[PDB]
Order: C-alpha cells, then sequence, then structure tokens
RNA sequence: UCCUAAGGUAGCGAAAUUCCUUGUCGGGUAAGUUCCGACCCGCACGAAAGGCGUAACGAUUUGGGCACUGUCUCAACGAGAGACUCGGUGAAAUCAUAGUACCUGUGAAGAUGCAGGUUACCCGCGACAGGACGGAAAGACCCCGUGGAGCUUUACUGUAGCCUGAUAUUGAAAUUCGGCUUUCUAACCCGCACCACUUAUCGUGGUGGGAGACAGUGUCAGGCGGGCAGUUUGA
RNA sequence: UAGGCCCAAGCGACUGUUUAUCAAAAACACAGGUCUCUGCUAAACCGUAAGGUGAUGUAUAGGGGCUGACGCCUGCCCGGU
RNA sequence: UGAGUAGCGAAAGACGGGUGAGAAUCCCGUCCACCGAUUGACUAAGGUUUCCAGAGGAAGGCUCGUCCGCUCUGGGUUAGU
RNA sequence: GAGGGUAGCGGAGAAAUUCCAAUCGAACCUGGAGAUAGCUGGUUCUCUCCGAAAUAGCUUUAGGGCUAGCCUCAAGUGAUGA
RNA sequence: AAGCAGUAAAUGUGGAGCCGUAGCGAAAGCGAGUCUGAAUAGGGCGUUUAGUAUUUGGUCGUAGACCCGAAACCAGGUGAU
RNA sequence: GAGCUGUAAGUAAGCUUUGAUCCAGAGAUUUCCGAAUGGGGAAACCCAGCAUGAGUUAUGUCAUGUUAUCGAUAUGUGAAUACAUAGCAUAUCAGAAGGCACACCCGGAGAACUGAAACAUCUUAGUACCCGGAGGAAGAGAAAGAAAAUUCGAUUCCCUUAGUAGCGGCGAGCGAAACGGGAAGAGCCCAAACCAACGUUGGGGUUGUAGGACACUCUAGUUACAAAGGACGACAUUAGACGAAUCAUCUGGAAAGAUGAAUCAAAGAAGGUAAUAAUCCUGUAGUCGAAAAUGUUGUCUCUCUUGAGUGGAUCCUGAGUACGACGGAGCACGUGAAAUUCCGUCGGAAUCUGGGAGGACCAUCUCCUAAGGCUAAAUACUCUCUAGUGACCGAUAGUGAACCAGUACCGUGAGGGAAAGGUGAAAAGCACCCCGGAAGGGGAGUGAAAUAGAACCUGAAACCGUGUGCU
C-alpha cells in the first residue's frame, strides 16, 4: 500500500553483490514524504515521492 | 538431440586434409633465460596429435 | 647473581586434588592396600568457575560397635501355584536337502559329513545344558568414503543488525577566516493538554503548548560484527 | 495394624527440582552478597512495520553476569585482551 | 516344521429338582465362601441403542453352552418449575 | 477439573540435549524426486572356435580412473617370427 | 527439409538448405601447390585427388539410461485432547 | 404403436388402441446447508425487527414479503467553525463478491539436493512451490526496423542457417540472429497549430517521397479494430422412417458346420440367435424427414460518410521526457573495448539548418521519426460432447477402482489405501422317499452333461490321507 499519488513511483527488487561475487536479495526503496497536497475535498496527506516535487508541484 | 563440440578443444587444433590433427606446443609462455637456445628455436614448429591420445578425444572434435 | 607486570599472603594439605605410594609414625583388629589422628620432598591446594570452619537437615557417600538372624558352617521338613497323567481348545521364533557316533590327524591353520582306527539291535517318555564358531539385531569398538549432521574459534567467504560522513525532503535573516557559527518560523515531529465526530479519546479534524530545519525516512560510501549461514581442514 | 540404636569422617546450609522409558545425586533452584546497564516513547525482548511485554511501574524501580544460609575473611600484578 | 508342544489373563464351591437331541458350565432351591471409605447407591465426560420381550445356535465367547453386551422379529425415552 | 494461549530458521525449559500425540543434536504430511551413491546385492534359453591380467607411468591418488603391455575379430604386406 | 495434394497410407510435387569435386596459412592471401624463411636452400602439411542417400548389427554422447537400497537438503501445509 | 409400474426376482392393488410405458424440444414446481448476505453458530441449527393476512373473548401460536458489507449515482443534510467541510438518513442498481479443468497464457515473488569427480564465481534455474489477473485463446503487432543490393517494407508460427558466431574459475558448461524457403495476411483512432459558442463542449487534424495549420478554384453502409441500437431465407444440430436376396439331407441336445441345388449385391462393415450365417434378427449401401429450440451464413431495409495537386512569410508535431553519474537487472553475451533497454537515487536537452540508429568513440554517408492508444488469421492445451481407429491390456495385466472404490480399514489432523469377475442354450435352481435336532448325505427326477447343485467353466504344485507289488 506505499506507493505515490501522482507517478506511482514504489520499491523494486535486485541483488547486493560482495567483492568475491556472492550475491543476497535486497529492494529498492522509493523516497515517499508525507504530504497534504490541494484534492476536490479536504487536503488529505498521502505519500509523494520528491521526484514529484520538482519543477511545482501542489502543496 | 544434438551432440555439442568441445569449445575449449577447437580453440587449440585444426584439420589436416588426411584426417589428423594439427597443435601447437607447450612449454614457451615465459622463463626463457633457463631454456637454451637449441630448445626455444625447436619449440617454434608445429606437431601432429598421437594415436594414442586420438583414441580418447576423438569424439569431442566430430563436427571440425 | 638472571629475568619479568607480579613472582602465592592468610588459611589448608597422600586431600572427591599425591604418579612414585601399600609415603612415615600412632589408634583400632589375632591378623587393616579401606578408615581415624599427626608430619610436609604441595609430580599438579589456595582466597566470590571464593578459602577455612560450622548447630539443624538428608530414601547421599564412607569406617567401627550393641541387638538380631538359614547370609553362612550345612542343610532338612511342611503348604500352595506351575511342572507330570487324562478330557476339551490350541500358537511362535527357526528351517538348503538330511538315514546327523568317538579318538588321533588333515583342511581357509578349532570337523556329525575328509583319512585310519574304535565303538554301536529298531522306536519312545521324564530330565541336564558341553557342541552345533546355537537363535534374536547387513558390529554401535577400529579403519575406509575427496558420505552426512550438531557444536567451537584470533580457519576462508558472507550476512541480520548497530555506529559514522555526503546528498534529497530543507526554508528566512545576520556576524567570521560559498562555507564554520547564532537567532527565528512555515516545512517535518510530539505513547503533550482541551474541544468535535461520539455512549471510544484506536483514528481524523481544530485550537493552545514543546521541539525545529535538527530529528525521522530514501539513495551512495567507510567501519564493527561466530548473533546467524554456506563450506574447507592432503597423501 | 504402628521407630532398631550408637560412635566418627567427606560433600551440600535448610524445605524444594531434574534425564516420561537403565543415572534423584555432591547436579539445578533458593534466601543473602557483589559488579554492571537504565532519566522514561527508559534500558532489554517479539515483529524486527503497525502494535505490544517491561508497567497502567519511575533509581528503596527495572534488565543482565558471577557467587551462593551463617561466622572469620578475601593478599600481589594494568606488559597482553 | 517346531507339535498335539507353550498358554488358556490374580480368587471357593457342593448337592437336589428341571429343560433338552446333547448339561462341571443354562433356570429354580438349600448350604457354604468373598467385598463392605466399597466388588454397594448416584452421577459429569466419553460411547451411541449396547436398554425390554418373544424366538435361534452358522460365526464371535481362549473349554462347553439349551445361554449372552452375538443373530431375527417387534417395542421403549412424555417437563411453565 | 473445566475453558483457553505460545508451532519447528520455532516454542517451552528450578537446566537433563529435557519435552512438543508410544518418535527429537532439531516433529509429522505432501511435493522438487526415479535427489546423489568411485559402495554391497542381483541380472532369466543352448551348442561351436579362440582365450587373459593381477604390471609400468601419472593422479586430492592408493579396494577409483586414463595411456601403454597382455586377448579377440576383419583387411593388408609378406619371410620380416622362433 | 518445412509446406501442398492424397484414405491418419504408398508417392506426386517442392532445390531454401547439406555432403563431395583443392589445399596451405594466425590472418591479409595465394593456389597444385602453400607456410616458415634473405634464399625449394632445407623442413611441415597437401597433389590418394570417389563420393553420396537409406538401412541391419557393434560402440559412444545427451536424456533417470541395466535393476533395487541411504544417512540428508529445500518449499508449502497439519498438529499443545 | 402394445404392453407397463427402475436394480428386482416377490406378492398386492392397478393403468393402457379415447394411444400406457418409452424417445426429443419448450415450460411449471424445485426442502435445508453452503459466497450465504436479518443476528448468532460447533454447516445442514437456534434466536429476531417491520408491514400485510389466517385463527382466538384476549394473550400465546402460523403464513407470505423484506431487513448484510462495499462501490457508484439523485436527494435532506447544525459540527468543532460566520460561511463551508467530515459525519449522519432515505432511495435506485442482473454493480462486486464465490467456484472452477490440479491443461494452455501474462505478471509479482522465488529455493535446494545435483554437476564442476572437493568448493565459494558458475550450474541445477528463472525450474519446483506460493500469490494476482484473465481469455477461448492469451502475448506481440503497423519501423526513432533489418541491411549495405541494380535494396526490402506491421506481427506470429515451421524448415534451415548451426552446435556456426560468440560467452565462460576460457573449467564444467551455455548458445544466437540477419539472409533464404513456407503457413497466414486489413490497418487505423487521438494531443497541438487553427475557427465558431457559453475553462467547457463542438468542428479541423494524424506525417519522413516531410506531413499538418493558414491562404488558394473544389463531393463507399465495412457492427472482428477502424462509430454504434434493430426487422429481413437458406443450411446445420437436437426425436425418427423405408431399406435386396435360401431351401433340402447327415451328425448332434441344438446347425450357421459337411454334402447338393439357388438368389442378391451403390448392401461380403459389425453384433446376436442352442456350434463357424451376404440371403433368421438388429443392422449396412442408398434415400426420406422436423412441431419446437439454438447456431452459422445472404437479400433488401436500416446506420455513418469531405477527395487530390500547387504556396511553405508565420505557427504546431507528445518534458522533469530523452540522456549522464552511482547501485542492480535483462539482452546467447559473467563489466568486459558493451552498443542496443528496464528499475531506485541525484542531475538534466534540443525544436526540421531538429532528433535517433548503423556493437566504445569522432567525421562523412545510408535508413528512420521516441517519450499516447486499438486490431482478426496462421499458434498452445483438453474437464468435456458426437462419430471412429490400433502388429495396445485381458483380472498379480489394464486407471487405485471391470464387482455399491477414493469404499472396508488406519491416523487428533493434514494424509495413506486395498482384496473381490466366469452354472446352464434355457432356472428348466433337485416334486417325492430314507438317516438326523439341524447342517450333511443316499436314491428318485431336470438337463447333452450334476466330479455343471449357486463355496458352481477348466482345476497344476506344495501339503494331507486310504489301500497295495518288492525291501
Amino acid at each position: 500500500g506505499k506507493q505515490c499519488f501522482v507517478t506511482g513511483r514504489k520499491a523494486s527488487t535486485g541483488n547486493r553483490r560482495s567483492h568475491a561475487l556472492n550475491s543476497t536479495k535486497r529492494r529498492w526503496n522509493a523516497n515517499l514524504q508525507k504530504v497534504r497536497i490541494l484534492v476536490d475535498g479536504k487536503p488529505k496527506k498521502v505519500w509523494v515521492s520528491a521526484r514529484a516535487l520538482k519543477s511545482g508541484k501542489v502543496t | 538431440p544434438k551432440m555439442k563440440t568441445h569449445r575449449g578443444a577447437a580453440k587449440r587444433v585444426k584439420r589436416t586434409a588426411s584426417g589428423q590433427l594439427k597443435r601447437s606446443r607447450a612449454f614457451t609462455s615465459h622463463l626463457f633465460a633457463n631454456k637454451s637456445t637449441k630448445q626455444k628455436r625447436q619449440l617454434r614448429k608445429a606437431r601432429l596429435v598421437s594415436k594414442s591420445d586420438m583414441k580418447r578425444v576423438k569424439q569431442l572434435l566430430a563436427y571440425k
């Protein structure tokens, strides 16, 4: 249930590699920040990534 | 299914007209100060795979 | 006289600790490798993985006595259940086929079965346990396998976490050789108080306080890491 | 139907607990002592998120290590970890 | 095969009268023996017709059985407290 | 006694590797799965001809393997064999 | 060969593709000769220059690969009567 | 078109030529549980509200409707807080849920035993298992392509290229594409410039030989994409009906066999009938047939509809996008000289004299035009229905199951799992007599046969008995 309310960014999955080329599973999370943005009704707090906060986005 | 060639062996031999295989020599990579002039000059020449070795590795190179 | 950070203090000591050892001397016994009391050449006691004592307690471990007795000298008799005979009912482990003697030899080096000799008329019932390397469990000891599992560490390689710095969220002013350093409030935070949804203070909203561009969270980097994991440790 | 008793020694203070099915003990626990961490959304623990135990407690309280009634005591050493 | 061999699961029965094809073992009677802080009387859990009557003897009952918690047919459980 | 809670990369343990449905140095069931086994055991009709080895070298190798030596069948040279 | 036509046939049709007719060299390349080399000087590999398609038998490789037999590992579930 | 009341026989009582039973299409009824939905619960049970009605002097009891949650829409709708906004009340909704074929397809997440004769990179393998979303198929799809010819022109599948090029503790091992030969084969809709109306909805507009806007003379229904509601004849499927041709003797219990005379064939496939049937029966070849329901197609009606070249002053052609650094993944390709393309973080373009690609990279040439969307066919599979086939099995075989089988049974549970076919052509299944309490037997009958008597076709070996020649 953690996703960007605008862009739709979410977590990924991949490998963590050691110097000997051993591998284990890990995750790449998203820079989600809890902000209040104007919607049709009361402004409710939603998860919005920082990438969507550039070039001018409502707050 | 189909047989598979030995990739490491196909990089080291070539097929002649009579059907034999031409090879290259060992003991020529480094440490040349420990070998005489006669040894190093005669290791430049090529050789052929022996029949003792042919009886063991003939199936590994069948498409070549 | 040599070395080191120090060279074991008080207490105890053939001790649940002493190999030599049944150490030496006393007690106990007619006779004591056990026991009790002393001595100290303590192989290799020792002060909180504590030292030395200590009433009461113990289905604890030791040594010696009174009383008692079939434990014994050394065994005997009696009662009952099984066992034995008869009527009824009726399994099991095991099993290559079997008309299955002894002595001295021989043999894969311990023979009912091979050699030579000696014994032995055929078939049952009650007892004994020398042999059939007797029966039940593909030896748990030992060695082997580039077999396995659990555990340890200053074996190799990782890893969950936990510290640290840069960067995004993150803004307004002003001193000093764009940066250290100071105030402020609007971001962000409060398992702080009051009000409403609402008979609920989980949640949300509002209003006061506290803190504040820090903290918390995302990405990248360095360090610690038998807490946990996969493996190796020759002939 | 209903305690045998005595004189000495070792270990553990005591009542308790333990290898269901070969070990009940000198082993574990215990009352007491000591060291160390923790200022409260406490430290520590489960998930390792929300939410919980600690605790509807607040240093005369809570977690971890060692020793183990009582009496007399507990000596020297900070190169090494 | 072992072999008509081991066993037949703690204990006191004896006689008379019946039934019956068949009686140590079923029914009736008398005497004797055992428990009685229980082998007596209720009842929760659990089982699920094992309860009653009239019939039966193939199999089950560690023997026998004319008998049964076994076989056949028909019955039996009633709440305002 | 009754009603409940903690589940195996786990739980519980006055602590014994003790218990978790007669099983525990890591429960049971079904799948990957006909895991792997240089190790034991086994492998079914009949005649005719020929007929070994238990050695060397190298090997994480020593009861395993590879090349050479020794056996058999077909073709060629042919006197080169004793 | 795929495809198409044909009775799930036989075989028509289909000439992408494959093997052989020429080798040598790491390659550029040359060619009955090429490589090395200052130099056929010597030496290496070739100039045999008859193959090709289907199929019986032997052996090999990839699939569990002659059959039966582990101690174990991983994944998802069922269990505190 | 004459019997029928399912295994199944039994007796009892009945229906049917005024057309039973039976077969096909269309209807009506359809207890309770179960997503289970009024509330509760240990499934197949218990307890309610509200409005109508049945019954009662009245209460108590009964019948028929309706009352879950979430979502989308009309409506009334104070809060804290003037206005508003959360909340609240009612109405409408073939809106959703669950199951499913342990097959095929797309995505999320993702092992180990094993091989390398040990093992860590690598391999097993993007496999097993788990979760989500579908469809009858899905996925892909209309060049910022492949390449280097005197060029082709969306996608998918088969053959070959080829075990080649390459990747790799360069070890074990992994492994392509373009060209060519085939199956099948249609392409299109939006955003922007710009014009008219009250930011909105209309029109105009879809591209690389450069297209479009503006300004210049101007008119093929494609309901599978391309825009979406309906009346309109032929077939197919679901019950069925016609359908040729043989007699005699012998053996036998029975003739279809043997022996003689015949016949049919667009029919000599098959099964049964007392043994081995083209001519006995059901059938076969070939024709005929539909009340009613469904499917597939075609003929008008019906419904939309704007077409090409010249001018390019000027304007438009998809932005936190492309791309870069750091960390990963995927491309046959393990970071390597790694292009081509995806994710997280941080930076961050250009505007037709523009941008991308041709395996690091630059210059010249050639090809194309990213950052919006849609699309049949050739392709994969079988829980099924209909009609058939086999040098496949024949009861220790074939499915675990030929028979009342996922059953007896076993376990708290998940779960594991068997054994069992055969009288005779026809029950004609032994009336009657004798021994006995009965079971069992000896006769007499049935039958071709009873050593075919239901424990029933044939009836081997182990093992157990009786009587006898030689010892």
